[PDB]
């Protein structure tokens, strides 16, 4: 019942939007800006692209 | 700090000023590409036919 | 005469540009640093988007 989750607002999933987008001949690349809050960790593996 | 350390007046002329600065410390004839460093000059047999 | 004003260079207005845009199909989010220096406050009755 206790130490394990929050009681506190916060979402479960964000979503991240490219900072920078470079459209190329044959390439694409996307930059962001991964942002882990304090408070919190993140688990990579549960990271991926739309 | 916040405090912007850079004060500029129109009144300045910060380009001369390092142009002047290079001909004072050497010699303005050598070229240096990583600054463009390659001084106007003319032909002194063209400014002065002879 | 004193304790009101600066004597200090100081902007009256500032403006910002956006850090992230994300122009969507039927929204738009803009994300901004809002930064108050030291020495000042600011009243967000006094902001606005331009």
């Amino acid at each position: 019942t206790h130490d394990v989750t929050t009681d506190r607002s916060q979402r479960l999933t964000l979503r991240f939007i490219p900072v920078d987008r470079e459209d190329t001949a044959y390439s694409y690349k996307a930059r962001f800006t991964l942002a882990v809050g304090d408070n919190r960790v993140l688990d990579m593996a549960s990271t991926y692209f739309d | 700090s916040q405090l912007n350390a850079v004060v500029d007046l129109q009144d300045r002329n910060t380009e001369l000023s390092y142009q002047l600065l290079l001909d004072s410390i050497g010699d303005r004839t050598r070229y240096f590409s990583m600054w463009n460093q390659a001084v106007d000059s003319y032909d002194p047999d063209v400014r002065i036919i002879e």
